[PDB]
């Protein structure tokens, strides 16, 4: 019992988890980066300089995250869509994976 | 580019509103993210200066060097008691400078001060530039609106923050007289004509009485709540709903900043959607600790949890009324102005206390300043 309906719910979903991509693909470098200066071989002075020097970054990531699940929280999915509310329920939690890295990231950087 | 037309800019405290007369009707101008309204918001980063839309958007991850608020602080010496009251709300400095208040913010890795005006004139600009992007033309002349109560330094200031803008400031007008003139209430008939203008937004609460006699606006009396807007509104509806996922779960999600700012914003769109349906639904997956926030409100549960906060309206009303003295039923014209006149409580409080009697809610309440300032701008161009 598909509706076609549903179809526009789904391509709203399916829009939004090409935007978690796009901020994901952001965060996958910061993570390169953060894990480079702290195994790599920078003096230790330096380091801190580098670490915090991925603040703005981190924040607008962060940020553009917030913004993606405030989009998600404008759906109001029926029952019947059952694959609409699996598919909102599963970004919204891999946002929220992300963005629990995104504090790991603040929590390493700027530290005194 | 070619020579445009005269506009008019409502400057307000939260947002300002750009409009040109043409084609005999005013327009209001969309920015470049095709808002009819912009923040006034400037923000100062490591490598630029961000202006309305871009400025506010940025707000979260910049608190201390984005600046809001400038109109509270335009005209006004640091000791101030009003100077002194809001300082202690913005995440922002303000310090004293020869007895003047300045914005103290980090631009570019520097330490940078700017007057009240500065930061209005940054605003202004944009403005501006909304207006040269959609005619195609170079906009100077321009008409800017200030409330009824601004002093001569409060008014002065404002016509500063509009010379270093680069706009050629036809005229200054009061927000009251701007709102009367895009409803023609000067054009109507008969001798003396007594207004009074509900202006709920902009984060404020002004009640001004004005007087038409021969085309000639006199304000009779001032009014009102200067931190009486939406935001109050809304956070009743948010300890409503804490209060409610305390009942339905045993667990607090004040504590947690990005489960309150979801919670929030899905209440200032349930409140817009409560002004023309009687209903508004919640779907928040994972708000707090996993769990998901089904939920709705009413327009009958929305009214009674600002009750209080809705009829208190009328006070500013009746102290308006009697400081222009005059009796209600001397009240030719009532006219809405803010976003939060759209409230349909606040449009039957308000049409119950004048015994019936229609309210002028045509012309978006958001633009009716920008709108009578247009006019203004047209008339003398
Ligand atoms: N539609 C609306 N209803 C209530 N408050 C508002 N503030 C701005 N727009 C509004």
């Amino acid at each position: 019992s598909n509706s076609p309906q549903e179809e526009v719910e789904l391509k709203k979903l399916k829009h939004l988890e090409k935007s978690v991509e796009k901020i994901a693909d952001q965060l996958e470098e910061l993570n390169k980066e953060l894990t480079g200066i702290q195994q790599g071989f920078l003096p230790k002075d330096l380091q801190a300089e580098a670490l915090c020097k991925l603040d703005r970054r981190v924040k607008a990531t962060i940020e553009q995250f917030m913004k993606i699940l405030e989009e998600i929280d404008t759906l109001i999915l029926p029952e019947n869509f059952k694959d609409s509310r699996l598919k909102r329920k599963g970004l919204v939690k891999k946002v929220q994976a992300f963005l629990a890295e995104c504090d790991t990231v603040e929590q390493n950087i700027c530290q005194e | 580019m070619s020579k445009g037309p005269a506009v008019g800019i409502d400057l307000g405290t939260t947002y300002s509103c750009v409009g040109v007369f043409q084609h005999g009707k005013v327009e209001i101008i969309a920015n470049d993210q095709g808002n009819r309204t912009t923040p006034s918001y400037v923000a100062f980063t490591d490598t630029e200066r961000l202006i309305g839309d871009a400025a506010k958007n940025q707000v979260a991850m910049n608190p201390t060097n984005t600046v809001f608020d400038a109109k509270r602080l335009i005209g006004r010496r640091f000791d101030d008691a009003v100077v002194q009251s809001d300082m202690k709300h913005w995440p922002f400095m303000v310090v004293n400078d020869a007895g003047r208040p300045k914005v103290q913010v980090e631009y570019k890795g520097e330490t940078k001060s700017f007057y009240p005006e500065e930061v209005s004139s940054m605003v202004l600009t944009k403005m501006k530039e909304i207006a040269e992007a959609y005619l195609g033309k170079t906009v100077t002349n321009a008409v800017v609106t200030v409330p009824a109560y601004f002093n001569d330094s409060q008014r002065q200031a404002t016509k500063d923050a509009g010379t270093i803008a680069g706009l050629n400031v036809l005229r200054i007008i009061n927000e009251p007289t701007a709102a009367a003139i895009a409803y023609g209430l000067d054009k109507k008939v008969g001798a003396e004509r007594n207004v009074l203008i509900f202006d709920l937004g902009g984060g404020t609460f002004d009640v001004s009485i004005l007087t038409i006699e021969d085309g000639i606006f006199e304000v009779k009396s001032t009014a009102g709540d200067t931190h009486l807007g939406g935001e109050d509104f809304d956070n009743r509806m948010v300890n409503h709903f804490i209060a409610e996922f305390k009942r339905k779960h045993k667990k607090d999600i004040s504590e947690n900043k990005r489960a309150v700012r979801r919670l929030r914003t899905a209440c200032e769109r349930a409140k817009r959607t409560l002004s023309s349906s009687t209903q508004a639904s919640i779907e928040i997956d994972s708000l707090y600790e996993g769990i998901d926030f089904y939920t709705s409100i009413t327009r009958a549960r929305f009214e009674e949890l600002n009750a209080d906060l809705f009829r208190g309206t009328l006070d500013p009303v009746e102290k308006a009324l009697r400081d222009a003295k005059l009796d209600k039923s001397q009240i030719h014209d009532i006219v809405l102005v803010g976003g939060s006149t759209r409230i349909p409580k606040i449009q039957k409080l308000l049409q119950d206390f004048f015994n019936g009697k229609e309210l002028n809610k045509s012309i978006n309440p958001d633009e009716a300043v920008a709108y009578g300032a247009a006019v203004q701008a047209a008339i003398l161009s």
